[PDB]
């Protein structure tokens, strides 16, 4: 139950194209740092480099909805990678049901746009309902939005760590 | 193996695990979390098939898991509360979608006893004394409750809004009320949350929608008395009772649940609106509770707050009493200033 | 059967043998002198024909109409109330003065009573009237007290008048008592007083709510005691004799007489008193809790979190 060593071993499994193990031990370090993602993971452990290695591993495992939702964990939201991976149609991560973890209005708007382009009416309606949420509105006084971000971060991290362990 | 289908191997593994020591260094987060999920699954399944007698193994394990570390404590509390409130493991506790009540009380006994065991601080403290529930465990139960009932947490500020907000949040408040009527264990957990002093503040959203579903009901209750809505009367008394136990209300103002069975709906609605007004002028924030290290408990002292003894809000209550001296005259010994 | 018809004849009121007539006459008289005087006289006549029953007029007629009618009667009668003393006053003038003070105290009592939720002007006038009587409630209380004390002597029984005035004065004391407990003490005495009068005359005549007086007596018996198990537990908690308190609950489990929430609330108060100090109180909290636990078993209700918190370290004494 050290977090730096779970990170180190996640990186070691990462370099050797063991991306499932890299995700496993990245998530292990993250859940050690918080209390099962109940708290907020300290920024000095889930750093931008770690988030990027994780996002690459999730892409190579074809978990592209997970890629979109991970892309918003950075200090600046990396819209380009999430947009490209959301354009993928071969994903293995329960694309629609995972939408509750999207808190970015731009990313949801982009997803609704693809669903309109591809004719996925049910996923379009799901994305629209996700956008049509009062707490998700971009005009909230900077506190409902931050709390929404933290709670979606927590739910995402804990369901992810369940999938990997 | 605690997921293995045949029951005898499952119990044998569980009874090994309950007594088999955890590794000396620590439990890996994968190991810790897999053990915790297996333990709660055994506990829940042990109970579904055996009931209260046959869960001790799992319970021991879970308790042993819950004292491992705050990460394991929060994980087991969150997973036990979530599994208690899932569409499965809900019919054991009176959850909606006929079952015997007796078994429900005693299943709930096992679950709540486990939670108290996990929550309570280990380690003669007098011959009659009781161990102190920890604040943080009830805080975690509180946040898991609020995320299970009203996941948005759109009112995540603890200070209460003006009573005009209630008509802005009608759907959310009705959702919380519907959930509380559907799953009675919720109140038990609230009482458990209330059994620790501060954590009920972190359920404030719940309670605010809860009071407004109650207030809303008392809005539209056209019946001349209070007993034509049994569940709502019991929920309101339990809420004031839980708020008064959680020390969100003063003793004089919190005792009003005693008269609620002899009141008209508008009278109790004005009483609950005085509840709302008090919660507005004071608010459930953890900083007012002070840690008495002599007994080691968080205490809420209204006297130092200033006007905490219901300066004007007791005016409404006393006006109720005077209006109802014909029936509530004897009850007047419940709401005195001292 | 209208306002105009009644003002025409001087004897059609006898053929009518009323509160609607009162309010119509008052509204016509107050609409923006001989006709006004005649209407006021007719209103006084019908109000007297109602035998001066304050309850019916209070429930039918609103604050401003009845206030205007009584101000008018005080105008013809005497035309300051505190200094009159009603000693040298004629009996009709004295009864008018005491009736006005009684009505004022009754309305200031009924204003505090919570209720269900042109009109705006009437509300503003009622608010102004209530503020006026608030600024002069002490004078009305003193006048009622003097009238009760001065039992010198149409004409009705002095006992009925004194009983009604002391009952209203006691109600006013009870309403005042919410701010200050000591005032309650006075109320008790006066209530005891009317109790004696209630047992003295036994005459319906005047008419007071027996249930309300019984309730006031009950309330003063517990708030200011100076029987039932309920008040026994109240007295013992006031005294701190908790062992008989446990005994009373234990006897209750057989009868289930006390209300459940009373015991839940008293146990909660016991726990709250315990967590500050009085380390010996914890056993008490256990014991009552145990009975409550046991009681909660007999009615088929869940073991409280408090027993599950108490048996965490079981002991032979506990068991």
């Amino acid at each position: 139950n050290n977090h730096s060593w779970l990170i180190i071993q996640a990186d070691i499994y990462f370099a050797t194209n063991q991306y499932s193990a890299a995700l496993h031990y990245y998530l292990q370090a993250g859940a050690v740092c918080s209390d099962f993602f109940n708290k907020a993971v300290p920024p000095d452990v889930y750093t931008d480099q770690v988030i990027k290695r994780m996002i690459k591993c999730c892409s190579l495992l074809n978990c592209h909805t997970q890629v979109a939702i991970l892309c918003q964990f950075l200090r600046e939201i990396d819209y380009k990678t999430a947009f490209k991976s959301l354009q993928e149609q071969n994903s293995h991560d329960a694309m629609d049901s995972y939408y509750d973890y999207i808190w970015d209005v731009t990313i949801l708007e982009y997803l609704t746009y693809l669903h309109h382009k591809r004719g996925e009416t049910d996923k379009r309606q799901i994305a629209i309902k996700a956008i049509g949420q009062t707490e998700l509105n971009a005009s909230n006084p900077e506190e409902v939005l931050q709390l929404a971000a933290q709670r979606r971060k927590k739910k995402f991290l804990q369901a992810m760590a369940k999938l990997y362990f | 193996l605690l997921l293995h289908p045949e029951e005898e191997v499952a119990e044998a593994a569980a009874s090994l695990l309950a007594i088999c020591p955890f590794p000396s260094e620590a439990l890996s987060p994968s190991q810790l979390l897999g053990l915790v999920r297996a333990g709660v699954h055994r506990f829940f399944a042990s109970l579904r098939l055996h009931g209260p007698p046959g869960v001790a193994s799992a319970c021991q394990l879970l308790t042993r898991l819950s004292q491992t570390s705050p990460a394991g404590l929060k994980a087991v509390l969150q997973l036990l509360v979530e599994g208690a409130l899932h569409r499965g493991n809900t019919e054991l506790f009176g959850g909606q979608v006929s079952r015997n009540q007796q078994e429900v009380i005693y299943n709930t006994q096992s679950l709540l006893s486990l939670l108290v065991h996990c929550c309570s601080a280990p380690g003669c403290g007098e011959c009659w004394g009781a161990p102190i529930l920890s604040p943080e465990a009830a805080k975690a139960v509180a946040v898991t409750l609020v995320e299970s009932v009203c996941p948005d947490a759109a009112g995540a500020e603890l200070a209460w809004p003006p009573e005009e907000h209630a008509r802005a949040t009608v759907e959310r408040d009705l959702r919380i009320g519907r959930r509380f009527r559907e799953q009675p264990l919720l109140f038990e957990l609230l009482k458990l949350v209330a059994a620790a002093p501060p954590a009920l503040c972190y359920c404030s959203v719940l309670l605010r929608g809860l009071l407004a579903a109650l207030l809303g009901h008392w809005e539209a209750s056209r019946h001349p008395d209070t007993t034509h809505s049994p569940w709502h009367l019991e929920a309101s008394c339990t809420l004031v009772a839980v708020m008064a136990e959680g020390s969100l209300l003063p003793p004089a103002l919190g005792n009003m649940h005693e008269v609620f069975s002899q009141l008209a709906p508008f009278e109790v609605r004005l009483l609950l609106l005085s509840v709302w007004g008090f919660l507005r002028e004071h608010g459930p924030l953890p900083q007012k509770f002070i840690f008495q290290s002599e007994r080691g408990r968080f205490i809420r002292d209204f006297s130092r707050e200033g006007g905490g003894e219901g300066g004007p809000h007791l005016a409404v209550l006393h006006s109720v009493l005077h209006r109802n001296i014909d029936r509530l005259g004897l009850f007047s010994g419940r709401f005195q200033a001292p | 059967t209208c306002w105009f018809e009644f003002l025409l004849e001087e004897s059609l009121l006898e053929k009518h043998l009323p509160v609607q007539l009162i309010v119509q006459f008052l509204e016509q008289a107050s609409k923006p002198n001989k006709r006004n005087r005649i209407l006021k006289l007719l209103a006084l006549k019908v109000a007297a024909h109602l035998k001066w029953d304050l309850d019916i007029l209070e429930k039918s007629l609103s604050v401003p109409v009845l206030n205007m009618l009584l101000n008018e009667l005080l105008c013809i009668s005497k035309v300051k109330h505190v200094d009159m003393d009603l000693a040298t006053l004629p009996p009709t003038t004295a009864m008018a003065v005491l009736l006005y003070n009684r009505w004022a105290i009754r309305t200031i009592v009924q204003s505090s009573f919570p209720v269900k939720q042109q009109m705006q002007q009437e509300k503003e006038l009622t608010e102004n009237i209530l503020k006026v009587l608030k600024e002069q409630a002490a004078d009305s209380i003193l006048v009622l007290e003097a009238a009760l004390k001065l039992n010198k002597d149409l004409k009705v029984k002095t006992e009925e008048m004194q009983c009604q005035v002391c009952y209203d004065l006691g109600a006013a004391y009870f309403q005042q008592g919410s701010t200050n407990s000591a005032v309650y003490e006075n109320a008790r005495e006066k209530f005891f007083r009317t109790k004696e009068l209630i047992a003295e005359i036994g005459s319906l005549s005047c008419t007071i709510d027996e249930k309300r007086l019984a309730g006031y007596c009950q309330a003063c018996d517990v708030l200011v005691p100076s029987l039932t198990p309920y008040s026994q537990v109240h007295i013992c908690l006031r005294s701190g004799n908790y062992q008989e308190v446990i005994q009373i609950f234990i006897e209750d489990n057989l009868t289930l007489s006390l209300p459940v929430q009373f015991r839940q609330s008293v146990l909660r108060e016991l726990f709250k008193k315990a967590q500050q100090g009085n380390e010996a109180l914890d056993e008490i909290c256990f014991k009552v809790c145990a009975c409550n636990t046991v009681r909660d078993i007999l009615e088929g209700r869940t073991i409280s979190v408090q027993f599950n918190q108490l048996f965490l370290r079981p002991n032979k004494e506990k068991i």
